């Protein structure tokens, strides 16, 4: 009906007047570059050199006291070629040059000022757990919400092969209630079902907002509507007998304060009949002043 | 959660019935544990949602009842207590409630006239009871489902999917009359599965002795093909071990879709499978060990 | 699009709007309004119980008023025929005061 | 939302209608998750509504 | 917890029966000692119920 296109085009950074857009790698060139080269120089520094490889002078330990040393055993050299901790060296990893980690620091730096991305609860939860979330804990909900995107099509899957392979009497048996079917021909929909998991965080905030609905319309609305949003309420707490003590509960009516009201129904009829009665007294009293009058003329 | 104002009862048995299939019958702390981990380690979680079905034809002694009208009020009372009992208690109504006017109640409920029984003697029925009813969900191995590659992404528009699994007679025979050609396949030969594609945690040498557990690896056609030669695909499946055809139906699951549901754990772009962690990680193991080798080699190489 | 957010401050505005006008208009507009905020808490089944429904009027309470209105008339005529009988007693007193003279 | 006041009962339909075919039909999780993923790795997320 | 609202009965039986097999037979600062211990030294926990 749009009569456009089926196409529909978003740029990351946009272009000034220009239908695509550029990406992010764009201004993070060159960046990768001098890091990655750095990088690279560090670990051939440290792996194109000589660790554990210790130097023997030539005639300081001559044999078997050499053989001693390589032994464990002590052993005993000679004083005039030199000492045994400055001589026979033992190898070391070199030390790592202070400019190679400067100039890391300052390409990430660059890049991150360049790009304005800096290195560093599921459901309808409240507020404060929503919004406690920090770097990386968006990260970990970007996962958690497909993993949860599979439990819930494991779900709905189980959930549309109950309809038609559990009878009616093993359902009015796990759940004790009234079957309710539903037709065949519209499983391939769900239309009127939906499934999602449930953690700890959604009850509790289920829970809080059953309460302030009951809160809110606790007084405009019969009492049915708020005892079957407390049984609501008790069912997520696990008392599935409060439920039923609360669902289905008619309130008795009092025999006598019943009577009281119709009495005090009659008391008023009878006071308007009173009334009226009275009137036609006060008639028929002016009726005879008036005949004594004309007697008295 | 109910989507429109009717949906509320149907919600809330589906809910009532799911939650109670994945508690009692699937281990929860096991299988979100191989959830995760198999898609934290792999980079997928593959896993087939099926249904365990074991029908066993019974035979039972059904008692049959002679109806006559109501006459007495006495009998009128009884019968609405038992309908009152039949929609309040349905459990009550099962163990509390005897058999002459259980059978008035379900006549009641059938035509409409309401009617007391007496029994008057016992027939002997079938009843072919499903003695085992639970959905199975089993997390997969990547290494036997094989996606169909065309799938752009998209698993919903994948035109097959072939998965293996190891499977014995018993199983095949837990529900009949749907496996043919049983017959041609060797059931006697203690001969350990030899598959090369099939990876499994079963050791090499292991094999059942007996007849009726010997393991053996049928494979499973989940995928779309034309039956009726209109050009319309209609979901299919097949199952064959070895050379020899078992099984070929349609869809039996009423969703109309493959039983495998696939996630990945970091996301490929316009791409079916997904990303694992170690991708990124890779090199930095290699240079935090190499270094941490060398400390080490600096340590011992020395005299202490 | 719709998120979590929105969410919550929609329900918030909801409730704003029931606080503020809940005694003004009548009945149906504040049930519209929490069956509203009881659909964004995802609960279709309030919103049914909540948008249809007529309160019920109670005979007791409905009567009592008729009777309470017929009793004002009533009062009314008393008072009326009261008046007529002091004026008729005027009148009596008149004629005996002229037998008197 | 509802543009002017008699724009409501269809906006209610409309919402419900689209809330359910990008939840029953299209894998949410997925798609977004190939939106922002080709938006901000290629510069362009081209999708065609069909 | 009872499942439905006819069950509270029996699981108010059940939980009052096997609270006490739980605590007067069966040694539950033993048991749990070598359950946490037998998980976390070897890898599996694998109990016998008789």
């Amino acid at each position: 009906p749009d009569g456009k296109l089926p196409f529909v085009l978003v740029p990351y950074m946009p272009r000034k007047r220009e239908l695509y857009g550029e990406a992010d790698a764009e201004l993070l060139g060159d960046n990768q570059k001098i890091l990655g080269a750095t990088m690279r120089g560090m670990i051939d520094l440290l792996g194109r050199s000589a660790n554990g490889q210790r130097a023997y002078p030539k005639g300081m330990l001559d044999t078997l006291n050499r053989r001693r040393f390589e032994d464990g055993l002590d052993y005993e050299y000679n004083p005039q070629t030199g000492n045994p901790s400055q001589a026979i060296i033992e190898h070391k990893f070199p030390e790592l040059p202070q400019s190679a980690i400067v100039m890391s620091q300052m390409q990430n730096q660059e890049a991150e000022a360049l790009t304005g991305v800096k290195a560093f609860a599921y459901g309808d939860v409240a507020a404060g757990i929503r919004g406690a979330l920090d770097a990386a804990s968006k990260r970990e909900m970007a996962i958690l919400r497909r993993l949860a995107k599979g439990m819930a099509d494991i779900g709905t899957k189980i959930c549309a092969m109950n309809a038609v392979f559990l009878s009616e009497t093993e359902v009015v048996r796990i759940t004790n209630e009234e079957y309710v079917t539903i037709n065949r021909e519209d499983l391939k929909g769900n239309f009127d079902i939906e499934v999602d998991i449930n953690t700890a965080e959604v009850d509790n905030q289920k829970s809080q907002d059953l309460g302030f609905m009951v809160q809110t319309i606790g007084n405009t609305v019969d009492q049915q509507v708020t005892l079957k949003l407390v049984a609501r309420i008790a069912e997520l707490k696990r008392m599935p007998e409060l439920a039923h003590e609360l669902r289905t509960w008619k309130p008795e009516p009092d025999p006598m304060e019943e009577q009281l009201k119709q009495l005090a129904i009659q008391k008023a009829q009878l006071e308007n009949q009173k009334l009226q009665s009275e009137i036609a007294l006060n008639e028929a009293k002016v009726r005879a002043e008036d005949a004594k009058k004309d007697m008295t003329n | 959660t109910p989507v429109t104002w009717e949906d509320e009862q149907a919600a809330r048995q589906n809910e009532l019935v799911l939650n109670y299939q994945f508690r009692t019958q699937l281990n929860r702390v096991k299988l979100v544990d191989d959830y995760v981990h198999s898609v934290c380690d792999d980079g997928t979680g593959i896993a087939r949602v099926g249904w365990e079905r074991k029908v066993v034809k019974v035979k039972q002694d059904a008692p049959v009842f002679q109806m006559y009208p109501v006459e007495t009020e006495e009998q009128v009372q009884i019968l609405q207590q038992a309908l009152d009992l039949q929609a309040q208690n349905p459990r009550g109504y099962e163990e509390q409630v005897a058999d002459d006017v259980k059978e008035a109640v379900n006549y009641f409920n059938e035509t409409g006239e309401a009617t007391y029984a007496i029994q008057t003697g016992t027939t002997e029925v079938e009843v072919e009871k499903a003695v085992v009813n639970r959905p199975t969900v089993e997390m997969l191995d990547p290494n036997n489902v094989v996606i169909d590659p065309s799938c752009n992404g998209d698993l919903d528009r994948a035109l097959f999917a072939v998965v293996s699994f190891e499977t014995c007679k018993a199983d095949l025979l837990k529900t009949p009359d749907r496996y043919h050609n049983l017959d041609k396949i060797d059931w006697e030969s203690s001969s350990p599965l030899t598959d090369p594609d099939h990876e499994s945690k079963t050791p090499g040498d292991f094999q059942f002795r007996d007849a009726m557990r010997k393991r053996v690896i049928a494979y499973e056609y989940w995928g779309f093909w034309d039956t009726n030669g209109d050009g319309e695909l209609k979901p299919i499946v097949a199952t064959w071990i070895g050379t020899t055809l078992i099984r070929m139906e349609e869809n039996p699951y009423p969703d109309g879709k493959l039983p495998f549901v696939l996630v990945p754990y970091m996301p490929r772009k316009r791409e079916l499978y997904g990303e694992a962690d170690a991708e990124l990680l890779g090199d930095n193991q290699k240079i935090l060990g190499a270094t941490m080798r060398g400390m080490i080699d600096l340590l011992g190489r020395s005299a202490n």
